[PDB]
């Protein structure tokens, strides 16, 4: 019933860029979304839980923000291991995903 | 009239400051087996905290008083706040979140207050 | 210590009745009355009633007692000592000698001489 | 100006604490109501005018505490009792003159240690499996098996839970209060009202009702992992009967050591069942499926379903009546659909005897059988519902807390602190 | 932890395939001294080639009680082993569009947050032609 | 200065007793399991013995008092010793083995000194 608007699609950017995703909410959804990330051929990995928590063994160079309806994950200083696709999670719906180049 | 316990916790600084003994009263009676350790760790509860606030009465010349006045000055960095917008402006449940910082502070200033001042009385009575 | 917003200028014509709002927030809206004040083009300000949005009792001047309708809702809770209120005020025997601007005022103080006081002030209406 | 701090003792404030709760009262029951404290006969409920207090049903710790203190109280009252483990023996069994309860004969021990008995024992389908055919107890290749005392009652008495002194309880006495928020009246109680324990599955039995309209709880109702707790108004009454006559046997199976068995069954051989008024659940799930769109939708259609999968638990109307641990098949109440805008539906019931009763694998019970006819009438006054992840909600369960939370959300903890320090134009002398 | 799944499969159009998942590494060792917290539901997610991800169910692997997504049709099912170490996601009446990678992912036990799937299968290839 | 909890142990007994409130927070706060039992049995014993001294101080008409100026004249037979000899020399540690056997007996003397006090107290305000 949820509907979640990432943009953008995809991006690129050179090492040390700075690189933030966004994530609308249809609607009021408190802190309860999570943010992940998937390298080609490779099972997701929780970068983010409930909107601002980073999950523990993540470098620090990730982070996250956001409440009610506008949502960001921002990559601080891009490295070459970062390049996968970026998704927000709420619930059981999905973001359309950043392909980072 | 009479409120009931915690009647006046609605009330003003002021009006429930009549209200003490209420309060005072039902601090300490109330107003093997599993449930025969789960009320003796209550009964055991209720008298160790009724203690500390009785200890800490004593050791600041207040013990046996509801209604105690002390020689510490109020420092305004605590509350600015006038006598009038607190009395009769503030409940005691308010009062105690704004000054829930400085609270440990004025602890220890009403202790020493007092053993100066019971080491004073030691001279004044030394002739 | 918060805001008392009102309605806009409704400017209709003598007979008639005009309605004007006021709604609270950031500070308990039960704990203090609302009091009715207006200063208009021929006099200075004068003050019209206030009434107890706790206990319902509501006490104005002799002047408007029967012109001024007061009533109030019943605040919605926001957090522990914060909530949200609404007071109304209409005028019955409009005419153009009542043209002026209108304020609601919260109460200064919950106990004492200066309870019902026109302390916290709203922003102003234009009438007719 | 001249202000000096002076001390108050005994100030109206509190705060959010979690104490060690104790229990009031009014044969021994398994809650152990006889060693509780009298429930006192005067109940003081003070209303604290002004006062406005957060809540939260979904935090509350008084919940998290009674489901220890009940699990507590259950496995207290089954040390005493015989161990049923010289029954975990191969079975002879044969159907009874469909082919649901057995006829199982066995080589069991005497009160001598070198003489066998060959007796025999009804045992429900639910109870044993295969290797006359060769049966077997359930649990014996998970647990060992206690039998109940057949002394103390599964009869849900009222139970109190009251704080110690320098604590407090407060109520929530909006009509509408839902799960969390700021209630707008509040009391201060020293115990609480008269709750019974009723373990139960899908169907809130013989709980409290809600004043006004029907609420409807949730954490987040738009998260379909969080189950509805949804508290009637009126209740739905539903009666429940096992009609067949069953007799109970005494097996001494050593020293002092007696298993009461399923002697047999005099006269017909019945299903056992329930029944709720066709129209009275019409109307109710009416008004449950009223407050269910002001959540989801005036136009959006709201459906009825059954389980999709779990344990028996979960998937049936699992209760107690009179001794025996019913499992009611729910299909016939939660099948409906419904649009923007004599009777008697009759529930098919199993009965079983070895419950692992909350969810602990390694103490099971043995409950033995009840002589007579069992019938117990009981009101639904809550339910548990789960939405689909059209917004379809089926019954569910499992966690014994969320009954406990259906009538523990009127109330919290709070820790009463009377020193207050405030300035006034005083000071004492020299 | 990474969740152990099983190997690929190749099924005809209609035929049911199941994927297993073991969640856990016990056997026969639960029972403590202190009562123990809820466990967490395990999720079985899919993803189509070049697709979204997509939430398929979770199951609670205490008392098998499941939550299928709508769109379904009742064409899944979700159980689990009686040692409750190991998952089992069956989808019957498979089509072509139902060839995707399976995951099963759960959140972690220390915390309480269900849906932030800490752990995650390595994937199960399904394809459907 | 702030020496700690038991601080002025090695000090002279002047010294010492400007820090009573020190020893005094400590007293009652601090500085079915085998520790479950092990840790009640430790409440109790603590809420005893505080009990106890507080019971002392109340029938010397002491309670409250930190420093308690008394009645009972000083026998020489207890401790002959000059003034400045004690509060400026000696450690309540020494002091504490000097008046050993004589402890018992002031204990006594302190309390019917009280109850012939307020006996007095009742006359005074007979009239
Ligand atoms: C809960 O919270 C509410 C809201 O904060 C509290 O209500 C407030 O209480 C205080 C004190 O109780 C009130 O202040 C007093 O106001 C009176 C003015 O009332 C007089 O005039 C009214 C209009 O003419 C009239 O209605 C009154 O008549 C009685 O009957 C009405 C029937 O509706 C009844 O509701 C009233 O309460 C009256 O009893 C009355 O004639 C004023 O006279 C007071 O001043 C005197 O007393 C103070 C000492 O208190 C003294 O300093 C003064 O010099 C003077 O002698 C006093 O200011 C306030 O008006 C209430 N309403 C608000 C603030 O909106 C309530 O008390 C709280 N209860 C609890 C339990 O916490
Ligand atoms: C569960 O299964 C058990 C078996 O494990 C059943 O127990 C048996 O039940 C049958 C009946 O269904 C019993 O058989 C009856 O025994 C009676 C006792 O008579 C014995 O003793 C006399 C001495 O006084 C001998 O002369 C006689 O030969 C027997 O050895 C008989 O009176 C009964 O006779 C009836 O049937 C015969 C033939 O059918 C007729 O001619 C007679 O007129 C009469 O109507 C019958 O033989 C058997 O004894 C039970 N066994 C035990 C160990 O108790 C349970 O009944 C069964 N329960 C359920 C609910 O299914
Ligand atoms: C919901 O609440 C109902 C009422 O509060 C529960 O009904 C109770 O169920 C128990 C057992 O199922 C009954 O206890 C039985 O009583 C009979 C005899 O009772 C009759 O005789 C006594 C004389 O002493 C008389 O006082 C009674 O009124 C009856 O006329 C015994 O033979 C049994 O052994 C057993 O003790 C209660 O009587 C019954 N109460 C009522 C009012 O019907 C119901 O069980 C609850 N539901 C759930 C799921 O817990
Ligand atoms: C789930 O419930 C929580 C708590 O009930 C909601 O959190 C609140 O959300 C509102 C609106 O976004 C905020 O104004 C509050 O400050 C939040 N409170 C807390 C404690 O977080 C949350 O929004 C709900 N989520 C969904 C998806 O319904
Ligand atoms: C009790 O009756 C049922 C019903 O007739 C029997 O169930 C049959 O079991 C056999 C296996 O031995 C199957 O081949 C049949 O298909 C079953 N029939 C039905 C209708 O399900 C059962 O075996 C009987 N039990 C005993 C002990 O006699
Ligand atoms: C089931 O139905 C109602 C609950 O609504 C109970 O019967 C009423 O109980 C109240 C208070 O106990 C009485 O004031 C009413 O007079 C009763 N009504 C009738 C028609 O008798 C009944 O006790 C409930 N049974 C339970 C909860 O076990
Ligand atoms: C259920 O069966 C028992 C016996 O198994 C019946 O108890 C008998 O009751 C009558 C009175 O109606 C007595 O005269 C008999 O002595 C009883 N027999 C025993 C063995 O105690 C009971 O009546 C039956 N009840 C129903 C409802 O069928
Ligand atoms: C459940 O059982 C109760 C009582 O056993 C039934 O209540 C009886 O209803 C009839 C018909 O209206 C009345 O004549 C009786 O007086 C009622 N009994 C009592 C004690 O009041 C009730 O109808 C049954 N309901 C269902 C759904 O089975
Ligand atoms: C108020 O407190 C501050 C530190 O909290 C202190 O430095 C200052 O001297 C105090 N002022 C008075 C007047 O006590
Ligand atoms: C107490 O300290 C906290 C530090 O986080 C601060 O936020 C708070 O405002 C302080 N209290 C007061 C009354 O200023
Ligand atoms: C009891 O033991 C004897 C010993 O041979 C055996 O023949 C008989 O079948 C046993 N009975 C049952 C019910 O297992
Ligand atoms: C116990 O036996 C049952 C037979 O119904 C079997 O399915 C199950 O796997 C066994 N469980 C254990 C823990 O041995
Ligand atoms: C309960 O009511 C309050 C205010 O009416 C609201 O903020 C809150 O969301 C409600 N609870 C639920 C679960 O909807
Ligand atoms: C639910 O209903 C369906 C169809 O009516 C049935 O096949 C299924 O067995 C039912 N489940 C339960 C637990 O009754
Ligand atoms: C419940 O009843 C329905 C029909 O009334 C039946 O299809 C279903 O199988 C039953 N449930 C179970 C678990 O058998
Ligand atoms: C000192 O104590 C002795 C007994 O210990 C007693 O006989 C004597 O009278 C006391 N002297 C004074 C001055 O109190
Ligand atoms: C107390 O009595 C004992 C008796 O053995 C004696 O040795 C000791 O010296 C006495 N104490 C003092 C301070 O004289």
């Amino acid at each position: 019933d949820i509907q979640m608007t990432q943009s953008p699609s995809s991006l690129s950017a050179s090492l040390g860029d700075r690189v933030t995703i966004t994530c609308q909410a249809s609607r009021g959804i408190g802190k309860d979304l999570n943010w992940y990330q998937q390298k080609a051929g490779k099972a997701p990995k929780l970068l983010v839980s409930d909107a601002s928590t980073l999950e523990g063994g993540v470098p620090s160079r990730f982070s996250g923000s956001g409440f009610h309806q506008n949502f960001s994950l921002t990559i601080s200083s891009l490295q070459a291991e970062d390049v996968a696709t970026y998704f927000c999670q709420q619930y059981e719906t999905f973001g359309q995903g950043t392909k980072v180049d | 009239v009479f409120l009931g316990f915690l009647g006046a916790a609605g009330s003003t600084m002021g009006a429930a400051s009549m209200t003490l003994t209420v309060q005072a009263r039902n601090l300490l009676s109330g107003i093997l087996t599993v449930w025969g350790i789960k009320q003796l760790q209550a009964r055991v509860l209720a008298v160790e905290r009724y203690l500390r606030d009785q200890q800490l009465l004593g050791i600041w010349g207040c013990s046996g008083k509801l209604i105690c006045c002390t020689n510490v000055p109020w420092n305004s960095s605590w509350s600015n706040r006038n006598l009038s917008e607190i009395w009769d402006n503030m409940t005691w449940l308010q009062w105690d979140k704004e000054i829930s910082n400085y609270t440990q502070i004025i602890y220890g200033l009403l202790e020493e207050s007092q053993n100066q001042q019971e080491k004073n009385e030691q001279d004044l009575l030394a002739l | 210590q918060g805001q008392l917003v009102q309605s806009g200028a409704t400017t209709t014509k003598p007979g008639s009745s005009v309605k004007i709002s006021c709604k609270t927030s950031g500070y308990r809206f039960n704990f203090y009355h609302i009091n009715w004040i207006r200063q208009t083009a021929g006099r200075g300000p004068e003050w019209m009633g206030w009434i107890s949005p706790y206990s319902g009792d509501k006490n104005l001047a002799p002047a408007f007692q029967d012109r001024v309708n007061m009533t109030t809702d019943t605040e919605v809770p926001v957090t522990s000592f914060t909530s949200t209120g609404a007071a109304y005020m209409e005028i019955r025997n409009l005419t153009s000698d009542d043209t002026g601007t209108y304020f609601c005022a919260k109460g200064l103080l919950r106990d004492g001489s200066s309870t019902w006081l026109p302390y916290l002030w709203g922003q102003g209406t234009l009438l007719t | 100006e001249n202000l000096w701090v002076t001390v108050y003792y005994g100030v109206p404030v509190w705060k959010d604490a979690e104490t060690t709760l104790f229990c009031a009262s009014d044969k021994h029951n398994v809650w152990a109501t006889h060693a509780c404290v009298p429930t006192d006969p005067n109940p003081q409920e003070i209303h604290l005018e002004n006062v406005t207090e957060e809540f939260n049903m979904w935090k509350n710790n008084m919940v998290e505490q009674m489901h220890t203190d009940i699990i507590s109280l259950w496995d207290q009252s089954l040390k005493p009792c015989v161990k049923l483990t010289p029954l975990c023996v191969t079975l002879q069994c044969t159907n009874v003159t469909r082919g649901e309860l057995k006829n199982c004969s066995f080589n069991m021990t005497t009160e001598l240690r070198d003489k066998k008995q060959k007796v025999y024992s009804l045992f429900y389908r639910l109870d044993v499996v295969q290797i006359n055919k060769e049966y077997r107890l359930i649990n014996c290749n998970t647990s060992a098996i206690t039998q109940a005392c057949p002394k103390v009652s599964f009869e849900p008495i009222p139970i109190h839970y009251c704080a110690p002194a320098g604590f407090a309880i407060l109520k929530c006495k909006d009509k509408k209060f839902n799960g969390t928020g700021p209630c707008p009246s509040v009391s201060t109680v020293q115990c609480t009202h008269g709750i019974k324990p009723v373990v139960s599955t899908q169907l809130l039995l013989n709980g409290s009702l809600a004043e006004e309209e029907v609420m409807i709880r949730s954490e987040n109702i738009t998260n379909n992992a969080k189950n509805i707790l949804v508290q009637f108004n009126t209740p739905v009454q539903i009666n429940c009967t096992r009609p067949n006559n069953n007799t109970r046997k005494s097996i001494r199976i050593g020293p002092g050591q007696a298993f009461y068995a399923t002697g047999d069954i005099i006269g017909d051989i019945r299903q056992a069942h329930c029944n709720v008024s066709k129209a009275t659940w019409n109307e109710t799930l009416g008004k449950v499926v009223k407050q269910l769109r002001k959540h989801f939708g005036n136009n959006t259609i709201i459906r009825f379903a059954n389980s999709s999968g779990g344990d028996l638990e979960v998937t049936t109307h699992s209760f107690n009546c009179g001794g025996e641990f019913f499992y009611c098949n729910t299909s016939g109440l939660f099948n409906s659909t419904w649009i923007s805008n004599n009777d008697s539906i009759t529930l098919p019931c199993r009965i079983k005897q070895i419950i692992n009763m909350w969810q602990r694998i390694g103490q099971a019970m043995y409950a033995p059988p009840i002589q007579g006819v069992i019938r117990c009438v009981s009101n639904i006054t809550g339910l548990i519902l789960t939405r689909d992840g059209t917004e379809t909600f089926r019954p569910g369960g499992g966690d014994m807390r969320d009954n406990w939370r259906s009538e523990l959300y009127k109330y919290k903890v709070v820790k009463i602190e009377p020193l207050g320090v405030a300035p006034t134009r005083c000071k004492r002398r020299v | 932890v990474q969740l152990v799944q099983s190997g690929a499969a190749v099924r005809k159009p209609g035929a049911s395939v199941t994927v297993s998942c073991k969640f856990a590494e016990d056997d026969d060792y639960s029972p403590y001294w202190v009562n123990p917290a809820p466990e967490h539901f395990i999720h079985f997610l899919r993803q189509a080639p070049g697709q979204q991800l997509e939430w398929l169910a979770w199951m609670n692997p205490t008392n098998g009680a499941v939550n299928y997504a709508w769109y379904l049709n009742g064409r899944v099912t979700a159980t689990r082993d009686r040692s409750m170490t190991t998952a089992f996601l069956e989808v019957k009446s498979l089509r072509s569009d139902d060839t995707a990678v399976y995951y099963c992912a759960r959140a972690q036990k220390r915390g309480r947050s269900e849906w932030a799937y800490a752990h995650w299968g390595q994937g199960t290839p399904v394809v459907v032609s």
